[PDB]
RNA sequence: CCGCACAAGCGGUGGAGCAUGUGGUUUAAUUCGAUGCAACGCGAAGAACCUUACCUGGUCUUGACAUCCACGGAAGUUUUCAGAGAUGAGAAUGUGCCUUCGGGAACCGUGAGACAGGUGCUGCAUGGCUGUCGUCAGCUCGUGUUGUGAAAUGUUGGGUUAAGUCCCGCAACGAGCGCAACCCUUAUCCUUUGUUGCCAGCGGUCCGGCCGGGAACUCAAAGGAGACUGCCAGUGAUAAACUGGAGGAAGGUGGGGAUGACGUCAAGUCAUCAUGGCCCUUACGACCAGGGCUACACACGUGCUACAAUGGCGCAUACAAAGAGAAGCGACCUCGCGAGAGCAAGCGGACCUCAUAAAGUGCGUCGUAGUCCGGAUUGGAGUCUGCAACUCGACUCCAUGAAGUCGGAAUCGCUAGUAAUCGUGGAUCAGAAUGCCACGGUGAAUACGUUCCCGG
RNA sequence: AAUGU
RNA sequence: CCGGGCUCAUAACCCGG
């Protein structure tokens, strides 16, 4: 993975850390049912407006070692190339082949 | 029994025979046979005439047959009159709707063909 | 006294709580005909009475659990012999002899990576 | 035909999990980065050290490390000076009171990794590896008494055309559940490409278990 | 050892007649029925010679060795080494017992391992098949090293019964240069052998009166 | 498609072009690429060109289209068939 | 099996009766181990049979069975080193089992209406050794 | 009555035996009633990833992990015995979790 | 001599439709990689945007990413205008922190270079990791040997195994890696701990282990016993081995799993990552919006649902296993034909939720048919996520009702709790399982045997 | 079935 | 004639229109 592609998702990040609460907001206020329509028209008016990358769904799930963006595990933040190797070296505490 | 234009419902239980009538799928058929206050099952057969005509005026308020067809021909010809996407593949005889072009089209293409 | 029994085949579990009886028969506090939608289940459990020919003298009082019908019903079965061998000895040697007295094994296998089930591979490409 | 790794077999009762501690899947991931940071920058500290192993800690809502190196003194510092160096910024990677330990490796001949970390060093300093093998090997089979396996790969001798080699001694029950194997392997840089290493020593047929 | 002897111990007998055999026409008595007759005349003296000089080898200190395969004479050649507390080989010659003393020696230790084994009956720590099985080891190693184990070096001489059945033993010493007292039979040469008693190598009695006359002969020179 | 509770969707940048355009009659064809777009009404008797990947397509709204995209009208890919 | 010899497998005698034939009937009868279905079709067809026919519904179905028995094979098999069709005796087991798949086929090729029907006919048929 | 109640959680069975072993002595020195510390099921988690690179697919190799549970509770405690509890502390792979 | 390599069984592919992969063709672009077996539902455990590496346009040139110098400003917060956006232009704003009191640390902007940057090349320069023979029973060394030597011998011969397993004879003697074993899982019995789990026997109960009680029973997880050819027979060279019998939950490797001996394919991967060396520096680097990755005369691979009475449809009613849950899983109650909406309890979870298993079974109906079969296609209209479903999402209702009635040549799989058949879970993941991995329920036939295959 | 890295 | 089969190919032969 470039490292622009990282730099992309920092940045992304962030930003979309900086706009939760408004955007949750007026998330709110868009699906509320018997909200005013016109404050729903404006409401969603301005949604536009913010930050295309704000929205969470544009992240993607890298890898945190590789950052190779496939075979992510959210339980340890990795992709499949890097977990076996760190289970079998033991340090994955409890870590153990299955053998049931 | 000649119903809903001059279609016959075969002498099966009344509720099928009379899907038998395009337009009507389950739904509508059970709902009219509800409605006449007729058991669905019996045959078309054994119906006093006049439970047949109170059919007649049930199916009455559907849209159905030949307008019916009609109404999805002026629908359809409305759409190829476009240009757009769906009308072009529409007059091409193509998938409309997002399905893969590369294979298994033939029930829109038809029987395969040589190249 | 009370006589005691515990059954088990494929994934399920019986208590035989019996007693010297009338031969009543109570599955979950439930009658056995009730209990199982055919007399194939009931003829199966009964079997080891039939042996002995003592089908009329005991109380039972009942459990069965998991698995599906018929593990259920050879739970029931396995359960009944012990807990009756359990409560007389020397009734034990016509009893084996008799092939009451094993106890089943036999159990499922796990999918495996590559197959789609146990014994089973996909399509092979003919060469 | 190819292998299985020898701790990953031996992990479950022969080889200790070099990290123990508890956490939820909540922690989880974290977690393991932070052992992750801590270590890589230990193993810069600890190159000179050469430690052998390195396990991390977490007891009570805060961390703890433990070194396993060929010179205790190395590792340490005079009055354990350049330890609390290291205590200060692993405490900060660690987000929490830190602490060090050393354990010193007392036959370095007998560390799988420090073996091949030697070997290693030697091919990237252009000693002949065979020459490196041969004495290496010697050493493990003069102090052991007990078998060793050694391998080489890469483009040996700076040859045009890449190869691997090895080299036994004694006995080496891979497939033995029982037997317990020190197991490593190393990186040695070369002129022209990339050269490895791999090892594995037998030490004694256990009884008894992780016990 | 009178004559008399040597024929009523049938030393005299002779192996049935064999072609491209030509290399022993002189020194035998004569034939018939397939049966080369030995010239027990020579024996006596021969015999007696061999004799005179073990007499100085056991005086020597002298390591003699004694190997039988020849199965009628195995339990003969122990008895009479052992009469001198000297080494034998009743068993097989399994060869190499000398050109690679340097492997046997080995399992010499491992004999003398398992042994101190049985004594300390550890045998018993492990699963009762493995200690069977280190037993049943033990004893086969027994089986062919026991009637060596002791000298813990290469003998000084090799007494053999049978030129030929001892054959792959002859073969081996000669390539130390250790002398060979050996019984050659009709059908049997002493291409080999350094001393030679001329005999039937295949009866009991030549066995006996070979063997006592030796024995005797060594104790006295071990003994002084 | 869309909720009705959620109601129509068109681009600002886009609705308030058309606004402007309307107001000042000046009736020139927009450039765009909102095709995402939705028709309205107001936007009748308008002209478009939508951007297609590669070029701006010119379309002539007109009340029968009203509700659809603007993407709908400007295709895309292109075929000429294989023989 | 290529090395060594095999037995075959044993199964349970039916309870309603304890006719282990019926057993392996039922079996090789049943499909996708549904054999409660299998079962009841049986018993309803030896029913309709031996109650139209015969005195009892085990010695009618029996009677039946013998009356298609066959004797003799012809299935080749390379004792000669090529595929010979050489006749060979057939083992009564595997004349039993023979007899009864092709009942069983003959049932299944019968008709639409009633398996029930369709199997009890069919041995009416062998009964009667017409079929 | 005053309920005190204990769980455990750890990777190793042993471990946490033995961790056990200095709760319920700990406890029962102090004087205060004590139930034997309960064994519970425990959890295994699993897990398998392809164990190759590229374009080979085939491989992948599964592992698990095994959370092993104890429990222990305490009824009428002594508050020495309590403060005793509070004052144990359990090594890092051990985790713990007291209530009342 | 051996094994799904034939034979005896069971049931499929190959035709129908669709899903999915691939060849070709086409396009501005349809990003790159994998190839008889051992590529082709493969990398990819999940392409609307992002992803994304390509196309098209608009943009940047010490730079998106790092240090180093100088220089200027706390940071940051709120907000307007242009632009599709990237960006540009403004406004107020902050106005701080440690300060040895010098400033410094903070950050931010600009300038100077040194450098940064590559999914650019080579798997025939490499390391790491992986496929393949093949869980195939083999593979070698020391000493010795004898042979002049080139060597072979060991490792062959006689019995016996799943096996270089073992016995015996044996110029060879002995060793190591494979085999077996030490491990998990699974089967019978015991000890021990009893809630959130247990209810035989107690007492009460609205009958709800509901609660009093109970530690029996089941069950939970730790630790113990348990099979050895050990036993009887027989047989065999007394050998090893083999056949039967008892005993026992379990009998001869009890079953299953992991574990892959030396090495072959200059097999694959420079695109996880590493790297030799080699190409590019206002561009082969970087930013922005829309387009493509899904096209569509054809060929191929893998699959899903079928062509019906063992079935179709309606009504009622039995019995499972395992997983996942905090921005989570989400009850009860209300709203809706429905997808869903609203309100909101509980549970980090033996406690709460996901979540009522479906096959089965009582009653009824359908009468062989393009059907009450099959279900695609198409129209109309809805729900949800999401900024945003035109190209291109899944899901609901009405209506529409293809082909298809067992499928050539040819070909795949399986020996028991297996085949077949029927439901459950999880992972990637906002949203997207006919793929992939686990879980139960029900549940068989066939095996003469080694002659033709096939690879050893 | 002839020729074929 | 074309297209499918047969091989590790390209023929022979084989199938379908
Ligand atoms: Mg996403
Ligand atoms: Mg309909
Ligand atoms: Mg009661
Ligand atoms: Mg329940
Ligand atoms: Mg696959
Ligand atoms: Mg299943
Ligand atoms: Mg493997
Ligand atoms: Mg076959
Ligand atoms: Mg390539
Ligand atoms: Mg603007
Ligand atoms: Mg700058
Ligand atoms: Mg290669
Ligand atoms: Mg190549
Ligand atoms: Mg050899
Ligand atoms: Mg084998
Ligand atoms: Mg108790
Ligand atoms: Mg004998
Ligand atoms: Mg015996
Ligand atoms: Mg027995
Ligand atoms: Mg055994
Ligand atoms: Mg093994
Ligand atoms: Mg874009
Ligand atoms: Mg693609
Ligand atoms: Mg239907
Ligand atoms: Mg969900
Ligand atoms: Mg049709
Ligand atoms: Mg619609
Ligand atoms: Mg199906
Ligand atoms: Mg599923
Ligand atoms: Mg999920
Ligand atoms: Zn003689």
């Amino acid at each position: 993975a470039k490292q622009s592609m990282k730099a992309r998702e920092v940045k992304r990040v962030a930003l979309a850390d900086k706009y939760f609460a408004k955007r949750a907001e007026l998330k709110a206020i868009i699906s509320d049912v018997n909200a005013s329509d016109e404050d729903r028209w404006n409401a969603v008016l301005k949604l536009q407006t913010l930050p295309r990358d704000s929205s969470p769904s544009r992240q993607r799930n890298r890898c945190r070692q590789t950052g190779r963006p496939h075979g992510f595990l959210r339980k340890f933040g990795l992709s499949r190339i890097k977990v076996r190797e760190a289970a079998m070296r033991g340090e994955i505490p409890g870590l153990k082949k299955a053998s049931w | 029994a000649r119903i809903a234009g001059i279609n016959i419902p075969d002498h099966k239980h009344a509720v099928i025979a009379l899907t038998s009538i395009y337009g009507v799928g389950k739904t509508r058929s059970k709902a009219i046979l509800a409605a006449a206050g007729i058991a669905e099952d019996v045959k078309i057969s054994e119906l006093s005439e006049g439970q047949i005509d109170t059919l007649r005026d049930e199916v009455a308020k559907f849209v159905v047959e030949g307008d019916l067809r009609r109404e999805i021909s002026m629908s359809i010809k409305r759409l190829m009159d476009l240009g757009c996407y769906r009308g072009l593949r529409h007059r091409r005889g193509l998938p409309v709707r997002g399905q893969r072009t590369k294979t298994n089209a033939r029930t829109r293409k038809g029987p395969r063909k040589p190249i | 006294n009370q006589y005691y029994g515990t059954g088990r085949r494929k994934s399920s579990a019986a208590r035989v709580f019996i007693k010297p009886g009338n031969g009543k028969i109570v599955i979950n506090q439930r009658s056995l005909e009730q209990y199982f939608g055919r007399e194939t289940a009931r003829m199966v459990v009964r079997q080891p009475l039939e042996l002995v020919d003592m089908v009329e003298k005991l109380d039972l009082y009942i459990t069965v659990k998991g698995g599906g019908i018929s593990g259920q019903a050879g739970a029931i079965r396995h359960g009944i012999t012990r807990a009756l061998m359990e409560y007389d000895e020397s009734l034990r040697s016509e009893l084996r002899k008799a092939g009451f007295v094993t106890r089943d094994a036999r159990q499922v296998e796990r999918k495996k990576v590559g197959l789609r089930k146990a014994r089973r591979r996909p399509q092979f490409s003919k060469r | 035909g190819q292998k299985v790794h020898p701790n990953g077999i031996r992990l479950g009762i022969v080889k200790p999990w070099n990290s123990t501690w508890f956490a939820n899947t909540k922690e989880f991931a974290d977690n393991l980065d932070s052992d992750f940071k801590v270590r890589q920058y230990l193993t810069k500290e600890l190159a000179k050290a050469s430690v052998s192993r390195i396990v991390i800690e977490r007891p009570a809502k805060s961390i703890r490390v433990t070194i396993h190196t060929a010179r205790p003194g190395i590792v340490i510092g005079k009055k354990g000076e350049d330890v609390e160096k290291l205590r200060k910024v692993v405490a900060d990677i660690a987000g929490v009171p830190a602490q060090i330990n050393i354990a010193e490796v007392r036959k370095p001949e007998l560390d799988a990794k420090l073996v091949a970390d030697s070997i290693t060093s030697q091919l990237e300093r252009r000693v002949m590896f065979r020459r490196a093998m041969k004495r290496a090997v010697q050493n493990a089979m003069r102090l052991g008494a007990k078998g060793i396996k050694v391998e080489v790969s890469g483009r040996l001798g700076g040859a045009e055309i890449a190869r691997t080699e090895w080299y036994r001694e004694g006995r080496v029950p891979l497939h033995t559940l029982r037997a317990d194997i020190d197991y490593n392997t190393s990186e040695a840089h070369t002129t022209y490409g990339v050269i490895g290493v791999k090892v594995w020593i037998f030490k004694g047929e256990i009884l008894g278990g992780m016990a | 050892v009178s004559m008399r002897d040597m024929l009523k111990a049938g030393v005299h007998f002779g192996h049935q007649t064999r072609y491209w055999n030509p290399k022993m026409k002189p020194f035998i008595f004569g034939a018939r029925n397939k049966v080369h007759i030995i010239n027990l005349e020579k024996t006596v003296p021969m015999f007696n010679e061999a004799l005179a000089e073990l007499n100085k080898i056991a005086s020597r200190k002298g390591k003699i060795l004694f190997v039988g395969t020849k199965r009628a004479a195995s339990e003969a050649v122990k008895d009479a080494a052992l009469s001198c507390d000297q080494f034998f080989v009743n068993h097989r010659w399994l060869g190499g017992m000398l050109t690679n003393w340097k492997t046997v020696r080995q399992s010499i230790k491992r004999l003398k391992d398992l042994e101190t084994q049985s004594q300390d009956g550890t045998f018993d720590k492990l699963t009762k098949k493995e200690a069977l099985m280190r037993t049943r080891e033990l004893e086969k190693l027994e089986n062919s090293l026991g009637g060596i184990k002791d000298m813990g070096g290469l003998p000084d001489a090799l007494f053999v019964i049978d030129a030929d059945h001892e054959h792959i033993a002859i073969k081996e010493a000669n390539n130390l240069g250790i002398p060979v007292f050996a019984i050659v039979d009709t059908n049997s040469d002493p291409d080999g052998v350094d001393f030679v008693i001329p005999g039937n190598d295949d009866a009991i009695r030549a066995v006996t009166l070979y063997l006592g006359a030796v024995a005797a002969t060594v104790r006295e020179g071990r003994s002084q | 498609p869309r909720s009705l509770k959620k109601g129509p969707f068109i681009d600002l940048h886009l609705l308030k072009k058309v606004e402007k355009a309307v107001e000042s009659g000046d009736k020139k064809p927009l450039r765009t690429w909102s095709r995402r777009s939705t028709i309205f009404p107001n936007m009748i008797g308008l002209t478009i060109a939508v951007h297609n990947g590669r070029q701006h397509v010119p379309v002539f709204v007109t009340d029968e289209m009203v509700g659809h995209k603007l993407g709908e009208f400007a295709p895309t890919r292109t075929y000429r068939g294989h023989a | 099996p290529r090395r060594r010899v095999i037995g075959q497998r044993k199964i349970l005698p039916d309870p309603k009766f304890g006719s282990e034939l019926l057993a392996k009937f039922v079996n090789i009868l049943m499909v996708d181990g549904k054999k409660s279905t299998a079962e009841s079709i049986v018993y309803s067809a030896l029913e309709t049979l031996a109650q139209r026919s015969g005195k009892s519904e085990l010695e009618a179905f029996e009677v039946a069975l013998e009356n298609v028995r066959p004797t003799v094979e012809v299935k080749s098999r390379r004792v000669g080193g090529s595929t010979y069709q050489v006749p060979v005796e057939v083992r009564p087991v595997r004349r039993n089992a023979l007899a009864m798949r092709w009942i069983v086929e003959a049932a299944r090729k019968r008709g639409d209406k009633s398996m029930a029907l369709r199997l009890a006919n069919e041995l009416s048929d062998a009964a009667e050794n017409k079929g | 009555n005053q309920r005190i109640r204990i769980r455990l959680k750890a990777f190793d069975h042993r471990l946490i035996d033995q961790a056990t072993a200095e709760i319920v002595e700990t406890a029962k020195r102090t004087g205060a009633q004590v139930r034997g510390p309960i064994p519970l099921p425990t959890r295994k988690e699993r897990f398998t990833v392809l164990i190759s690179p590229h374009v080979n697919k085939d491989a992948r190799d599964q592992y698990e992990i095994r959370t092993h549970l104890r429990l222990v509770d305490i009824v009428e405690p002594t508050e020495k015995t309590v403060d005793a509890l509070m004052r144990l502390d359990l090594a890092a792979g051990v985790d713990v979790q007291i209530s009342l």
